[PDB]
């Protein structure tokens, strides 16, 4: 209790004559009406602290408050009891239900795996989504982001992957950590709503940060959510899938304590250190030797005036293994979920497919479609620019696949789920437009066995 | 050698500390109680700017900061080969066995190399051959393919006073040389500035 | 009783000693002539008070009071109708009190009429368990709008006396037995702007706003009770689509907050709207007026009055829309005192902050269950004008708000200067709200809205698809089938989504209208593409529908009590289409 | 007496500190007396404790710290204002500058003004028929309104200045006009046009001129349009005149601010320019208009060359988000030899409605206008096409629209700087260009106006 509040500068606050203090440090606020606001330490000196409060500072007298130092940072208490409740960021309950009764408290940074003690993703995770299963695979332990744009609907490709996502032969069932990152409350409910409305909520775990939160929480709420996760698989042993959106939000909340600190901006506006930081996140993420349980990413951000050069996903791209990319061209013709498979890829998809894992024709029907997709595009522009006329009747074909490809297999709609056999036998069904002399990219053997 | 000094401020990762003056530019350090490397950018009087390249959270004035008395270096001998290594040759099978966990934990502190190991050292130079850097002393059967040879370090210009086959830890003295500045002892390991 | 002391004046920055009684975003009298302030940082004694007033003329040595309370807004009768300035000081009498056709300084004034009667009507018993947003009773404060009387927050207790009456807002209407004790009401609470009013419950908002104009209400429509943003450059119409949804949406209230912008602007609203009707239209609005030159840091003030004035009807249980024009001056104050103050700024200058102050405003509009027994619900819908500068919308007010907004409607300098209006981007635009919407759609036309819908966007997609192309080697050499599309996209620009806002009849365009006329547009396009199949010819279908695609064309034109007239042409449609193949 | 301290600790530029003193205000006057006894004018930018920052107008060539002495007049810089200012030439701090008397100010008035209360407006809707078709149809000016011009350097805005000055009125009434202008940073041959054009059309013996030019001092500038606006509402609103105010070139104000700001070490906005760039304009640009009750009115036309002919920049972009349209000029339509060069498509108005129309202008004034700027838009899209693909590569009606686009620029737009054109002749000839297109093209305007106006 720390009488000694030197000023007050915005949602800014300077602490004089303490000592022990750490960075990261919680602190508390008694004002001169008896109201407690909480704060964490900013910037820590010899003689002063920097804190932020985070319900703001109106209406404090600084000669009449006080600061208690709390003595620890943000911690999460885990306990096998968080399975479908939900929380907000800073992991206090928002669903009106018993208290939690932890077995400990747990740091939130986590720590970096000794590379030699990693596992390589072995098994298939059957999103349901034809465009990720098959031309895309999410294979567990792997960080498989979505990059979205603003009114795109990341909303439901996430609630979808949430309901739908299994393990296939394996009785076993995925913990899914869903994180929400200063959403508006009319998206938190959807996801709240959805969960509870499908039962999805009873595999769940929740954290949800809104847009209003402070900025310090919202920070927070991606970290709480990886604790939980490592401790559900590492320590409990459970698959987990971990959906976190929108990352984009946290970027923003990054920035601004980088300028409460006055430090200069890296690339485009954000600290130099967010590679780190975002690294730091992602990595938090896979299969470890010797031990039953993995982690799953799937984070989902928005690229801003839908820039792939922009830092975020740049910067997120390079650390994760792949991307599933969005687009407002596809969601404009009314193609859901609009995904759009040339940009997108998944770089171990390889290790989830083929036979006693998916079935044996997967890759080689993926790289098929992959190409005369790409053909029947440059068919359609062909059509444009040279006319009816110029096409070969080959050429037509391909244009009528893509045209096909577009409207009944990357569109399912956001409460289809298909299984993975589904989703090749139709693959087959649309590849079968196509002259067996056209399907090059796969062994006879396979044709003669599928159409 | 070692350096401690007092940390004043802690700003994300940026740590100030004082009562540096034995630390020089570029120096790593071991940055507060729990010890996560920093590397010393900028020295003020006796106040250094410490750019912190791990989680600085938790961290705070009064704590110390140890130097490591050099810049960024690797240890050079028997034991490198076949090893995996991070960038700052931090051993990462060792890690595993004197850690018994999965993590590269923040603070832990390990040798690049064995230093407790035996090497049959093959002395082939004699007593008395004068020597400048480069010059091989002996050798060591490292692996099953690749022969170590055992190189007169950089900075030493001598006659070989005393040398002697047999086994050694790459932290025993090997050979005995006379310099300008009298005796000196040579072990199997050098270190060097990345 | 605490006096303090300017040491500095800067601008509207201005700081004094001897402050340390005071306490963060406490109003003040500043100087001699006692001009309306805020403390927003204090270091020490010191206070930085930044001055909702001009403050040439100010120079250390002169006093400095604390009133001791925070930025509040006075609600009760008295408040609908009326023109506020950012701090809420009535426009109208400012003028007759201080004289003047202009604007002075250091000048107290109440918000409301506290000399006026009003006709309190008490509609509770005597004895009943009250708390916060029961209303004990109304007054009629225009024949539209009945202004009810709630329980202010944080009063708890029991109805001892209470009886209908003649009052003014200071008289005392109500006893409660609290607690604490008893307590008195008068029909006047007082809520400070920044703090959110509570509320029981947010809600999802599914039902969709009637704007009029075709193009938000096809494509990109807004719910009661939701939030939507208009970025565009200059003269792109940015105002006048706020003035059209003012007009003619079926919301009960509207606030229209002027945040930084021409005075002109506001007169219009004054002058124009009681002529209007919807009862006459100035009898459900609130008008806040801080114009361009008006001080800066009340740009701020104005936007927090403003919703707060909202919010206080939404708990009556209202549906409320609020117009803010423009976000970006809000937004350009708060870089304003940023840069005096010599904080680090985030992109383009902004505080670093500047999201997640958007954020709270936001997030304090939405259709919510109310505080009381009664459970009422209310909307607040948050129509934002956002001015990026060279319509570049990679800035971060624009940038910001499309992340806590869930409809955007995109600008075009472009369809501006073709005088295509309103000038929205049918390709970059977007609403959250469009498949719940198309839904509500379908079951009150009861027909297949939804599909209709897609298809114009599939088409207009379509469209920009082929012109990439076209616009370097096109027309000559296109499939008849692609020239089509050309000419079903063009009557969707055309016909459909260009409206004018000043013709007495394109003004306003009702549900069954927008249905009809789209239904024609793409039954055209359905009855073409059907005997392009057959073997007939574009260049035949096109010189054979000459005279009905004229009618299409002009069903913009086609009043209300004639929509007859539209749907008929569906038939002429058919018929002439039919005859041509043969 | 006035205060004089003769502690000046710090000449910085055009800046200026002085400490030990007491009293100052905010805004306040300041004269620094010279060693050699030279006046020089400046204004307080920020007062602390016992210093004050201060901005000299004159500049502070030649002074000696030590010797020079500053005064704190008391007061804010005011102009003093007369009836007698009408036919005189003032400097750009209002002295004059004409050889001629006086004057005795009837009274003085702080120059930065006061905002004119939103209810005590009156909405500015009398058409002034500048005779110019471009404008008076497309893009029409009304009593009170701002309306810029949008330039760039070589390009003739002076020349349509001039033109609108000489031919504006309103019509049904025999109102003139009492023009101020205010000449700032502008060269001695340009100020001289304007002079030489209000001598022969005599427009001189009711106009007052506020002149700062490219040889006086820049930061005197910021000075120039409050003195010039402070002028014309006094005349207006308090000598009930109808007031134009011709402000050129509103480029060179924003670079006099950029210089302060930049000599303060402001935290810089975009390319230097402050954060408060907007908001400064706006207090120049939202002075005009008309009261209730007050029969005079103040009409702005403020002039700009856009730098590097990019209305993104700063000075265009805000100016547009303030005033009520714009008139732009562009080099192309310039060198094709059409006068003026008014390039209409980004051209704009925003009070045209409710000053057109049936009783005000003609019943056909709006719909002619939405279907003429519908087809040049189109047809200019054509016309560049056949310049670049053939006309072969035009369709059999694009074509015609190509031929509109001439017609429409060459005829109509096209009509001299000493042509002046009444309402009347400028709907009838949109229509004879209309004329050139299919009934069906015409899909703006509306059957009943077909049937009565279109040959
Ligand atoms: N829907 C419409 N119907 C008819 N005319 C329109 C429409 N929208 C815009 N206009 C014309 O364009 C002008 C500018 O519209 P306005 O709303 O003032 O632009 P703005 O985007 O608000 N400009 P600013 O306030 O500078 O950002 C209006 O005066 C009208 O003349
Ligand atoms: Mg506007």
């Amino acid at each position: 209790e720390y009488r000694t509040i030197k000023e007050v500068v915005g949602p800014l606050m300077a602490v004089e004559k303490v000592s022990g203090v750490k960075y990261e440090e919680l602190i508390e606020v008694r004002m001169q009406n008896g109201e407690i606001r909480r704060g964490q330490v900013l910037e820590v000196q010899e003689d002063k602290a920097m804190v932020q409060i985070f319900e703001g500072t109106s209406g404090i007298n600084l000669k009449n408050s006080s600061v208690r130092f709390l003595g620890h940072p943000l911690q999460l208490g885990v306990s096998e009891d968080m399975i479908g409740r939900v929380f907000d960021g800073l992991g206090r309950p928002k669903d009106n239900g018993p208290e939690i009764l932890p077995e400990k408290y747990l740091d939130i940074n986590g720590e970096v795996i000794n590379p030699i003690a990693r596992d390589y993703p072995d098994e298939f995770i059957q999103t349901g989504i034809s465009a990720i299963d098959h031309l895309n695979t999410l294979v567990r332990g792997q960080k498989l982001p979505v990059f979205s744009g603003s009114g795109l609907p990341h909303k439901e490709l996430a609630a979808q992957i949430a309901r739908q996502a299994t393990v296939l032969d394996s009785s076993d069932d995925f913990a899914v950590v869903f994180a929400a990152i200063g959403i508006t409350f009319e998206e938190a409910e959807f996801f709240m709503e959805d969960f509870r409305q499908t039962g999805a909520i009873d595999r769940s775990v929740m954290f949800m940060n809104l847009a209003n939160d402070p900025a310090i929480e919202r920070i927070a709420t991606p970290r709480m959510a990886l604790t939980a996760a490592e401790y559900l698989a590492y320590e409990k042993g459970m698959h987990v899938l971990v959906i976190m959106t929108d990352m984009t939000n946290y970027a923003e909340a990054l920035r601004e304590i980088s300028a409460a600190r006055r430090e200069v901006p890296g690339r485009r506006g954000y600290p130099g250190y967010l590679y780190t930081n975002l690294a730091t996140l992602f990595e938090r993420a896979g299969r470890i030797r010797g031990l039953k349980g993995s982690v799953t990413q799937i984070p989902i951000l928005t690229m801003p005036e839908d820039d792939k050069t922009h830092p975020i996903p740049d910067l997120t791209g390079y650390i994760t293994e792949g991307q599933i990319i969005l687009t407002r061209e596809l969601y404009k013709s009314g193609i859901q979920p609009p995904i759009d498979v040339l940009p997108s890829l998944s770089r171990l998809k390889d290790k989830g497919t083929g036979a006693g894992k998916t079935r044996e024709d997967h890759a080689a029907t993926m790289n098929q479609l992959f190409a005369a997709y790409a053909q029947g595009k440059q068919a359609k522009e062909l059509a444009v620019v040279l006319g009816e006329s110029a096409l070969s009747d080959i050429d037509k074909i391909y244009a009528k696949f893509a045209e096909r490809f577009e409207n009944e297999y990357v569109n399912q709609g956001f409460y289809t789920n298909r299984t993975i056999t589904e989703t090749l036998d139709l693959g087959w069904e649309l590849l079968a437009m196509l002259p067996r002399t056209e399907l090059k990219r796969i062994k006879d053997d396979l044709l003669d066995k599928y159409l | 050698g070692m350096q401690i000094g007092k940390i004043i401020k802690v700003s994300g990762p940026l740590v100030m500390a004082e009562n540096m003056s034995e630390a020089s530019i570029q120096d790593m350090c071991l940055v507060g109680d729990l010890g996560v490397i920093g590397e010393i950018i900028e020295m003020r009087q006796d106040v250094a700017s410490i750019q912190v390249y791990e989680e600085t959270s938790g961290i705070g004035p009064g704590e110390p900061v140890r130097s490591t008395g050099e810049a960024l270096s690797v240890e050079l001998g028997p034991g490198i080969i076949s090893q995996m290594f991070d960038g700052i040759q931090r051993p990462l099978d060792t890690f595993m066995e004197v850690t018994q966990s999965n993590f590269l934990g923040r603070g832990v502190q390990l040798p690049a190399l064995d230093h407790e190991k035996q090497w049959w050292f093959e002395a082939t130079i004699e007593e008395g051959t004068e020597v400048s850097a480069g010059d091989i002393i002996g050798y060591v059967d490292e692996t099953k393919i690749i022969q170590h040879k055992i190189m007169v370090p950089n900075g030493i210009k001598g006659t070989v006073q005393k040398i002697e086959s047999g086994s050694f830890t790459i932290d025993d003295p090997i050979c005995v040389i006379e310099t300008e500045q009298g005796l000196k002892e040579l072990t199997m390991m050098q270190k060097w500035p990345v | 009783m605490q006096i303090g002391k300017i040491i500095k004046v800067s601008g509207p920055l201005v700081m004094a000693e001897n402050m340390s009684e005071a306490s963060i975003q406490d109003m003040c009298l500043v100087g001699d002539l006692g001009v309306i302030g805020e403390i927003i940082e204090m270091r020490q004694d010191v206070a930085s008070i930044q001055v909702y007033e001009e403050t040439s003329g100010i120079g250390p040595g002169e006093p400095v009071r604390s009133t001791g309370e925070a930025l509040s807004v006075e609600l009760g009768p008295g408040i609908i109708s009326q023109m506020f300035d950012g701090i809420q000081r009535p426009l109208d009498t400012f003028m007759e009190v201080t004289q003047s056709n202009f604007l002075g300084r250091g000048v107290q004034l109440p918000a409301l009429d506290h000399e006026k009667q009003w006709w309190f009507e008490a509609t509770i018993e005597e004895g009943t368990e009250v708390s916060a947003g029961d209303i004990i009773g109304y007054v009629d404060e225009t024949k539209i709008i009945q202004h009810k009387i709630m329980v202010p927050n944080g009063i708890k207790g029991t109805v001892q006396k209470i009886e209908s009456g003649s009052f003014t807002i200071d008289d005392p209407i109500c006893v409660i037995e609290t607690e604490q004790g008893l307590k008195e009401l008068t029909m006047m609470q007082k809520w400070p702007v920044r703090r959110g009013r509570p509320i029981k419950q947010k809600l999802n908002p599914d039902v969709p706003m009637i704007t009029g104009q075709r193009v938000i209400d096809t494509f990109f429509p807004v719910t009661k009770g939701g939030a939507a943003a208009v970025p565009g450059p200059f003269g792109a119409g940015k105002t006048v689509v706020q003035h059209q949804i003012a007009k003619w949406s079926d919301v009960d209230l509207v606030v229209y907050v002027g945040c930084g912008e021409r005075g002109n602007e506001m007169t219009d609203v004054v002058n124009e709207f009681p002529e209007l009707i919807d009862e006459s239209l100035m009898e459900r609005t609130v008008l806040i007026a801080n114009t361009s030159n008006m001080p800066v840091a009340a740009r701020e003030a104005s936007i927090y009055t403003g919703i707060t004035i909202a919010e206080y009807f939404r708990d009556m249980g209202y549906d409320v829309a609020i117009m803010a024009d423009s976000t970006s001056r809000w937004a350009e104050a708060l870089r304003e005192m940023s840069g005096r103050l010599e904080e680090m700024p985030g992109d383009e200058g902004y505080p670093a902050y500047l999201g997640s102050r958007l954020a709270e405003y936001y997030e304090r509009s939405g259709r919510v269950i109310a505080l009381g027994s009664d459970q009422r619900e209310g909307s607040i819908t948050a129509i934002s004008a956002v001015s990026p500068s060279g319509g570049d919308i990679s800035e971060p007010v624009t940038q910001n708000t499309l992340r806590v907004v869930k409809v955007f409607w995109g600008l075009d300098s472009s369809l501006a200067q073709k005088r295509h209006f309103p000038s929205i981007n049918w390709i970059q635009s977007y609403s959250l709200y469009s498949t719940e919407v198309g839904r509500y759609m379908d079951q009150i036309l009861q027909q297949d809205w939804s599909d209709m819908v897609t298809e114009g966007m599939r088409i207009l997609q379509e469209e920009e698809q082929l012109n990439e192309i076209v616009r370097l080697v096109g027309i000559d050499s296109l499939s008849d089938n692609d020239r089509l599309t050309l000419e079903v996209a063009k009557s969707i620009r055309e016909d459909y989504l260009q409206q004018n806002a000043f013709d007495d009849v394109d003004t306003f365009t009702s549900r069954e209208k927008q249905f009809n006329m789209l239904k024609v547009i793409l039954t055209f396009g359905k009855e073409a593409r059907k005997a392009l199949s057959l073997g007939a010819y574009f260049n035949e279908i096109m010189e054979g529908t000459v005279a009905v695609r004229e009618r299409i064309s002009r069903s913009k034109y086609i009043p209300e009590e004639e929509l007859a007239k539209i749907s008929s042409i569906n038939e002429e449609i058919k018929e002439t289409i039919q005859l041509i193949v043969s």
